[PDB]
Formats: C-alpha cells, structure tokens, sequence
C-alpha cells in the first residue's frame, strides 16, 4: 500500500525564558521513529523506534548538525515574523511546520506536504501543483514573495519527488513490517445504569493498533448514530489505543441491541451484545 | 531525512 | 488565537480494586503549547506523574500524555487538573471508572 514520510517542526519564543524550545519529529506511516528536541546541554536526532537503531553514527551526525542549523534558522524567523506582524518582543509565538511525503504502492509520489503555520493558524503552504504558494494574509504573501524569487518552489519539489522518496524507502528497508503491525480490538460490552428504567450500554475497544477505528450500535439492523455517545480514540499509554462507544436502552430490552467493531486487523468486523455474568 | 528549511 | 484543552482521564487497564493500575490524562485540542497538568488523588497533587513528549496533529493543535501509577480502591478519588492560557481558571476532571 502507499507510505508517508513526514516531519512536524516547532518552533516557540520564550521571552526572558531562555532561547526558543525547537523540535523535529519524523514521522513514518504516522508512527514517531525520530526527534529532536533543542532542549538539552548537547541536543541530538534520536531514535524513536528501535529498528531506527541500525543508522550508522554518520547519519545521526548529519542528522543533528542539519537539525540545529533548521533550529537557529527557525530562532531568526521567530523575530522576522515578530516584525511582519508588528509584535512586541515580549510575548510567546509558534511557528509549526508539516514537511514531508505520501507515496503510493508504485513509488511515486502521490502528495508534497510543505505547510506552515504562525500562532496556530495557517500561514502559508505548497500547493498540489508543488509550483505554487498559498498564503493565508498579509505576512506570509511577503514569504511568497521571497520564496517565488529564490525558486523555493522547485526546490521543494526537488526534494519531495525525490529526497524524501529515496528516504522513506530507506527507512522502509529497516522498519517495513514494524510499521505493517496490527493489534486488532479486544472487545466488550459493560452495563451500567441509575435507578430508572433505562440503562447504558458501553461498547468497548481495546488493546488495538493503529488508532483508526470505528464502534456502532445497532437495533435490529439499524445503526444508532443520533444518540450514540463516544469518546475520540485515546492511547492506552503502552502504543495500543482505546475507545468506546454507548447507546441508552429500555431496561428489559439490552438483548436487542449490538455493537460492530471496525478495524484493519480484524478478518472481519465484531460483533457483540451484552452478556450478563453467570 | 527532514530538508533544511529557508528562511520567512 | 487559542484552543482549549480537551481532556481525558481513564485507566490504562479496566479497573479493578487492589490491583496496581496506570491513570492517564489525554489532554488534547490546545494551542499555545505551554500547559501546566496536574493529577490529583482525593483532592491533593499528586507527586509522581510522568509526561509524554509533546506532540501535535494535523490541525495544528497539541496533544500531550499525563499518567500515574496507582492502585483503584472502591472510595479513592482522582482527577486531572489543566491550567491553559485559553481558560480564565484551571479546569478538573474526575476519572470515572465507567468511562
């Protein structure tokens, strides 16, 4: 199937604090393998997956020399943004980066990602065409300005079609079925309820991986999604994910009700009622 | 590999 | 602009009292990125409580992962304490052992 290969930068001021906390974090098939966090005596890349561990010393150099050199660049434009904007050198300011790319099954790039964002908003991104820019206001068209002129946009093209390509293969080599893992849900179905005549059931999902999921309700054939409460996926802290969802039924009536579990690793997808205990 | 990135 | 935090506080494991345990707190949706997380236990801060590295998604927004290690008992209480730029007062959460 089709890989992605994306890094997510930060970049925040702390005023008085100390100098800006700068990060990268690599990404392969959305799964963390790498990073790098300014905050330390002597920062390095580091691992975040153990297959990751087979780069030789070279390459975590360059790694980190290359990281430090984006930081100090990042320190500059925090100020440069400070005076586009017209803000006081007091205040705290972020500037968040996704760079990286998607290739299908047959190698090629399927989409570039090149997008920035100030203070939490859009600030400026590479379009689909990976020729041109979109800029969300005033500041950042005078990036595109700049960037139009130096040809950033067939730099990045450059890279994303290729650099990043050829990487994303080369991380694949080491790590291609770690990423292919799959915990398929673990589920149940828990009652509960106050005295009244109406009780709650609550479908759960646990131990899985990826994230990606989906829990329904149904009552005879019909899926219950106007009243069906559910919580966003959550991790359970050890890499696997959580989640549940629940339905309020007639007490009595708990037997015509059931839940569909919806995941890539299971053959085909649960099914399940509430089982009152022996 | 993550690119250098240029200046805003 | 600002985003509050949305949260989350659950069991690693489906509770069971007596039986040592890991409390989490999801915090999740925020933006900026400085955020104070506490966890508390019948009222008082917690002392042991371990950070994730922080992270943020798509949407720009950033999420982080607080947990303790703890032992559900029948009366024990807990709660996840927020204090973010985008809230006037710090917001609590209580964990519910049913959810």
């Amino acid at each position: 199937g089709p890989h992605s290969l994306r890094y997510f930068v930060t970049a925040v001021s702390r005023p008085g604090l100390g100098e800006p906390r700068y990060m990268e974090v690599g990404y392969v098939d959305d799964t963390e393998f790498v990073r790098f966090d300014s905050d330390a005596e002597n920062p390095r890349y580091e691992p975040r997956a153990r297959w990751m561990e087979q780069e030789g010393p070279e390459y975590w150099e360059r790694e980190t020399q290359k990281a430090k050199g984006n930081e100090q660049s990042f320190r500059v434009d925090l100020r440069t943004l400070l005076g586009y904007y017209n803000q006081s050198k007091g205040g705290s300011h972020t500037i968040q980066v996704i760079s990286g790319c998607e290739v299908g099954s047959d190698g090629r790039l399927l989409r570039g990602y090149q997008q920035y964002a100030y203070d939490g908003c859009d600030y400026i991104a590479l379009n689909e065409d990976l020729k041109t820019w979109t800029a969300a206001d005033m500041a950042a068209l005078i990036t595109k300005h700049k960037w139009e002129q130096a040809g950033e946009a067939e730099r990045l093209r450059a890279y994303l079609e290729g650099t990043c390509v050829e990487w994303l293969r080369r991380y694949l080599k080491n790590g291609n079925a770690t990423l292919l893992r799959t915990d398929s849900p673990k589920a149940h179905v828990t009652h509960h309820s106050r005295p009244e005549d109406k009780v709650t059931l609550r479908c759960w999902a646990l131990g899985f991986y990826p994230a990606d999921i989906t829990l329904t309700w149904q009552l005879n054939g019909e899926e219950l999604i106007q009243d069906m409460e559910l919580v966003e996926t959550r991790p359970a802290g050890d890499g696997t994910f959580q989640k549940w969802a629940s339905v309020v039924v007639p007490l009595g009536k708990e037997q015509y009700y059931t839940c569909h579990v919806y995941h890539q690793g299971l053959p085909e997808p649960l099914t399940l009622r509430w089982e009152p205990p022996p | 590999s993550s690119i250098e990135f240029a200046r805003l | 602009i600002q985003k509050t935090p949305q949260i989350q506080v659950y069991s690693r494991h489906p509770p069971e009292n007596g039986k040592p345990n890991i409390l989490n707190c999801y915090v999740t949706q925020f933006h900026p990125p400085h955020i104070e997380i506490q966890m508390l236990k019948n009222g008082k801060k917690i002392p042991k409580v371990e950070m994730s590295d922080m992270s943020f998604s798509k949407d720009w927004s950033f999420y982080i992962l607080a947990h303790t290690e703890f032992t559900p008992t029948e009366t024990d209480t807990y709660a996840c304490r927020v204090k973010h730029d985008s809230m006037a007062e710090p917001k609590t959460v209580y964990w519910d052992r049913d959810m």
